[PDB]
């Protein structure tokens, strides 16, 4: 962890390894350690954390990843659209704010 | 000396009496020549205003020119108003451009009026803002002039340059290049020095395309390029950080151009080759052009070509390079230039590099003499000072003194954290090369405890402790962000520690994060540890960097080519023993299965040896056996260690830390010793003989031969031992050569360089018998021994033994207790301001003045004290040395009284408070 | 010139032999224009990394 | 006196006046086995065996 700069890869696989044992509360910290040390976020990377929210139903934690993947315009994955779709059924919070 | 002014005129007036507030020496000449006794010798004041023309002459040829710039650039610029107007004129221009029309042209209120034109300008050569027809761009341009006047400037050709130029070194290239394309419209031509203010936004901003496509432009258009445009175009090149780009604009300017360079040119090209870092002859073609420019051009060197050239000279660490910077230093200051913060700065840059703490602190202390304030940066490249004065300590003869080098670190360490605790008191604003310079001090002392103190385990953490303090929270404490340097400093560190994984995860963080261009030193680091690493692949790595630094014009000397050539022979040896330490775990996971499946035990029996025996061959004859060594001997007992002891491979289950074979260091050593059954004689490295402090020795091999001779004899052949006949082989030519090299030893143990030799026996049975009683009585070992034996007759014991050196304590002056005397061992005396020090001493209305600090100053004070008589003197020297050879004595005499008032009057104020 | 350029075989030293040229110049252009061979992560970061 | 440079001079001072008064105690000590303890081999038995 500190001598080696990991992948992004490298941050996914401890992703899965959370969501595995049903750490998914524990999966969003791994998604902030990858964001403290400088790796950028990749397709594969908001694929599995935006599945972390759904479990977990952290809201909040799932407003700052949509509003980074259209910054940064990547493709959304097909586990990524029904993973935003479930979260602003239950928070509402795309239909108050108007981004979809 | 590094005394504060206040502290010299407290010597001063020490040193000269109550004579240094009477008279002077001209007033004694007068009053001697007014009375009639004066001397033949001596020359008489006999005219007034005579002598005052020729002192006037003679400061005449040392007083300074008038080197100041009324710049009219700045004056707008400190202008804010007329830079406000300026700025929303520009705007105005740049968002909607006037008409060039007719009557009517008041139809808007962007161009307000304030209280045939195309022909007009056409025959009577008159420009077409000059020409008021009511429109919208006379209203204009009547606006940019009424403006311009109020700057002081005249709305011509030379005054919007001048415009441009300050807008231009203010940002502002669109309202500046709107204001140009405005006054090329309306007649005022665009000539090549308004081009030249449009080029200073791109050479202030280091933007080479812009610059060049100005030069373009001007050449579309018709405009030949003067001196300026190509100046600007340097500097361009040079704020880019594209040094040798001004040299090939200098080369071409000359060539092509056929313009002669002037004295501009010179400073540029010599600012550019002090940074020149393309090719190897920066410093003599930097040299050679100054040379060329005051020999051959016949330019007189101001200011600004001395500190091109200091600055350039400063960074040389050899002694002709600094002999150079100090002659030129020396010829600036005589031919009426005094000397600057830059001079200074650059003094303090030549003396830091050779690691010099002395010099940086008396031209520390010369600069707060003539009131020069001391900026950050000298004490930043004083700090530096301390690290290179920590890197030359020569710790082999600290090895042969056995003194740790470590209280020197301590000092280093304490005194620049002192400059670190008074930088913070005096409400500076903290820089990046100060915490720059304190990294790099806590970084070298780290890597030079892990080079020359290796077993101090304690202290290598705390420096690493301090270092990762600097590292992680003094940066973020000031708000400071880490640059090229900082990162080199602190992957230098992580490299010697070999921990490469951390240093190539912050060289590729610097790289793709911060976008950092990283220098040839970390780039140096990066490749040496990789070689100096003896795992697989280091050196196809460094060859990686080495590529690197190859297609990024980061430039490859021969010193580092010669450097990766050693450090690799030198690695050999780490990349041999993790290449062993491989076989070494085969043999000893084939030794754990071998001992399981039993094959040693079917491999024991010696059954060949029992069928054919020792004496009877495969037919059955008989054959002749060596007889049996005696087992007493060496050889019988070196084979039955072989055999009675333990395996190779049941030494060491685990092996070493990175990559090598344990058994390195003494611990292991001596387990795997005591496994064999041999308690060593040398358990540490101080029980080690160490044939590199011999002196005596190889002198005498290397000369004559060996002196030893039967050291290294086999069977009583191979001794060197001289003729039995005489002559100059025999053994009187050869112990007279000896004799004669250890008389050369000898003269240099009399004058200093040697220490004195302990008492031997050969020497002790040859003195006097008095002598060798006072020796056998005392247990003298050095001849000093006996000397404080004899001179300190009250220190021995009752039975005439020698008492030891701690048990001693001389006597301790109270004239050590002086400032002067306080300020040489103070340590941060030179890193002090005046009034720090006055605030130190005193703190009252003596030491306070009432801004400029100097000793004459308070001379001048403490005089007109004297006069009236606030202050009284003593008569005669306090200060007393040089003289007699008793002169201590009488500076004693003299300082009891006030010192004991100084000691005594604190308690009476004390119980005069009645506590 | 430095004298140890002048008498020993090593091949830096043809640096020294041409005349001093622009670094900008030297290298191939960007897409915007003259750029330094430093300020490209391809150039100065080595290719194991 | 109280100034933060002179620590070391004080404390070479307290070793210097300690070495003094040890040389003073010594001296006196020494003279009393000098004066009066050459008495102590011509002393009487009586004071010796009680």
């Amino acid at each position: 962890s500190g001598k080696l700069k990991l992948d992004s890869i490298c941050y996914l696989a401890l992703i899965k390894a959370k969501m595995s044992r049903g750490g998914y509360a524990e999966a969003l910290a791994v998604g902030r350690e990858q964001d403290a040390d400088g790796v950028p976020f990749l397709p594969h990377t908001y694929t599995h954390l935006l599945e972390a929210a759904e479990v977990a139903d952290d809201g909040e934690m799932a407003l700052e990843l949509a509003r980074r993947m259209s910054s940064e315009q990547w493709p959304v994955s097909d586990r990524g659209r029904e993973a935003l779709k479930k979260l602003s059924t239950r928070h509402h919070w795309e239909e108050v704010a108007e981004y979809k | 000396k590094a005394l504060s002014p206040y502290a010299q005129a407290l010597r001063h007036v020490a040193l000269r009496g109550a004579t240094a507030f009477g008279p002077g020496a001209k007033e004694m000449e007068l009053d001697m020549l007014r009375k009639g006794t004066l001397p033949a010798d001596y020359r008489p004041p006999v005219q007034g205003r005579w002598d005052d023309t020729i002192e006037r002459w003679a400061y005449a040829w040392q007083f300074p020119a008038e080197e100041e710039q009324d710049d009219i650039t700045k004056s707008v610029e400190r202008n804010a108003s007329g830079m406000q107007a300026l700025l929303e004129i520009g705007n105005k221009l740049l968002r909607s451009p006037p008409s060039p029309e007719p009557l009517s042209g008041k139809a808007s209120k962007l161009y307000p009026p304030v209280g045939r034109a195309e022909e007009l300008s056409a025959k009577y050569n008159v420009p077409m803002a000059y020409i008021d027809d009511s429109s919208e761009a006379s209203n204009a341009s009547k606006s940019l002039a009424l403006v311009m006047e109020d700057v002081g400037l005249e709305f011509t050709e030379d005054g919007l340059t001048v415009v441009i130029s300050a807008l231009s070194r203010q940002g502002y290239g669109t309202i500046g290049r709107a204001i140009f394309d405005f006054a090329s419209a309306m007649g005022l031509g665009p000539s090549a020095e308004m081009y030249r203010a449009l080029m200073k936004y791109a050479s202030r901003r280091g933007d080479v395309n812009e610059s060049m496509a100005l030069i373009e432009e001007m050449k579309g258009n018709g405009i030949t390029p003067r001196i300026g445009n190509w100046h600007e175009l340097m500097y361009t090149f040079y704020k880019a950080k594209d040094y040798p780009a001004v040299s090939q604009i200098v080369d071409n300017m000359k060539m092509y151009a056929n313009i002669e360079p002037n004295e501009v040119t010179f400073v540029l090209q010599l600012k550019a080759l002090a940074k020149d870092n393309s090719q190897l002859n920066s410093l003599p073609e930097a040299i050679q052009l100054f040379d060329q420019m005051e020999n051959v051009y016949g330019f007189i060197a101001s200011r600004p070509h001395y500190d091109a050239m200091m600055f350039h000279l400063s960074q040389s660490p050899r002694p002709e390079m600094r002999l150079r910077c100090e002659e030129l230093a020396h010829k600036m200051e005589l031919m009426g230039i005094v000397w600057n913060a830059n001079t200074y700065l650059n003094l303090i840059r030549s003396a830091q590099v050779v690691g010099d703490v002395a010099a940086v602190e008396k031209y520390l202390s010369r600069m707060r003499e003539e009131g020069i304030p001391a900026s950050i940066g000298h004490l930043t490249w004083a700090v530096q000072a301390h690290v290179q004065s920590m890197i030359r300590i020569d710790y082999d003869a600290l090895k042969e003194k056995d003194e740790s080098p470590l209280p020197t670190w301590l000092e280093h360490l304490e005194t620049c954290f002192g400059i670190y605790e008074l930088v913070v008191r005096r409400g500076w604003v903290m820089q990046l090369p100060f915490v720059n310079a304190l990294l790099r001090l806590t970084c070298q002392a780290t890597i030079l405890s892990m080079e020359r103190t290796p077993d101090e385990a304690e202290t290598i953490g705390r420096f690493e402790e301090q270092a990762n303090k600097i590292w992680n929270h003094t940066f973020d404490e000031w708000q400071l962000q880490k640059d090229v340097y900082s990162y080199e400093c602190y992957i230098a560190l992580l490299a010697h520690q070999q921990r490469i994984d951390e240093a190539e995860k912050l060289f590729q963080e610097m790289i793709l994060k911060k976008d950092l261009s990283p220098s040839r030193r970390t780039y140096h680091c990066m490749i040496f540890m990789h070689l100096s690493s003896g795992e697989e692949g280091g050196t196809a790595r460094a060859l990686r960097y080495l590529e690197a630094m190859e297609r990024a014009g980061i430039q490859v000397r021969p010193s580092l080519l010669k450097k990766i050539v050693r450090v690799n022979n030198a690695a050999g040896y780490k990349r041999d023993m993790k290449r062993r330490a491989r076989r070494i775990m085969q043999a000893r996971e084939e030794y754990l299965a071998r001992k399981e499946e039993g094959v040693s035990f079917g491999e024991g029996g010696k059954e060949g040896a029992s069928n054919q025996r020792a004496d009877v061959d495969a037919e059955g004859n008989s054959i002749l056996e060596p007889l049996a060594v005696s087992p007493t001997s060496t050889l019988a007992w070196w084979e039955k260690w072989k055999r009675e002891t333990v395996s190779k491979h049941e030494l060491f289950t685990e092996e070493g830390a990175d990559g090598t074979p344990k058994g390195e260091t003494f611990e292991e050593k001596n387990e795997a010793l005591r496994m064999m059954g041999i308690t060593s004689s040398f358990q540490t490295k101080d029980l080690v003989p160490q044939p590199d402090r011999q002196k005596l020795l190889p002198l005498i091999r290397r000369e004559e031969g060996e002196i030893a001779g039967s050291l290294w004899a086999m069977d009583g052949g191979e001794l060197s031992y001289p003729k039995d006949g005489g002559g100059p082989q025999g053994w009187g030519v050869r112990l007279w050569r000896e004799r004669q090299l250890v008389k050369r030893e000898y003269q240099k143990v009399l004058d200093g360089y040697r220490p004195v030799p302990q008492l031997s026996t050969l020497g002790n049975s040859v003195r006097t018998a008095g002598d060798q009683l006072d020796i056998e009585r005392s247990g003298a070992q050095t001849p000093g021994e006996l000397s404080d034996y004899r001179n300190f007759p009250d220190n021995r014991f009752d039975g005439g033994q020698l008492k030891p050196e701690s048990e001693a304590a001389p006597a301790v002056p109270f004239s050590a207790e002086l400032v002067w005397q306080g300020e040489a061992n103070d340590k941060l005396s030179p890193y002090k301001s005046d009034e720090e020090i006055a605030l130190e001493n005193d703190n009252t209305f003596f030491s306070s003045l009432s801004t400029r600090r100097s000793k004459f100053d308070y001379l001048e004070k403490w005089r007109d004290m004297y006069r009236h008589g606030t202050l009284e003197v003593p008569e005669g020297p306090t200060l007393n040395f040089g003289r007699t050879p008793d002169d201590h004595k009488e500076t004693m005499a003299a300082l009891v009284r006030g010192w004991y008032q100084r000691n005594r009057k604190e308690p009476a104020s004390e119980e005069e408070l009645k506590r | 010139k430095v004298p140890h350029s002048l008498i020993y075989n090593i091949y830096p030293y043809l640096e020294e032999i041409r005349r001093r040229k622009g670094m900008m110049a030297m290298h191939p252009p960007g897409k915007d224009g003259l750029l330094m061979p430093d300020r490209v992560v391809d150039n100065r970061l080595p290719d194991h990394l | 006196p109280k100034d933060k440079r002179l620590e070391s001079l004080h404390e070479k001072r307290l070793r210097y006046l300690a070495h003094m008064q040890m040389e003073r105690q010594i001296r006196c000590v020494r003279e009393n086995a000098k004066l009066f303890d050459g008495v102590e081999n011509m002393p009487e038995a009586a004071q010796c065996r009680e």
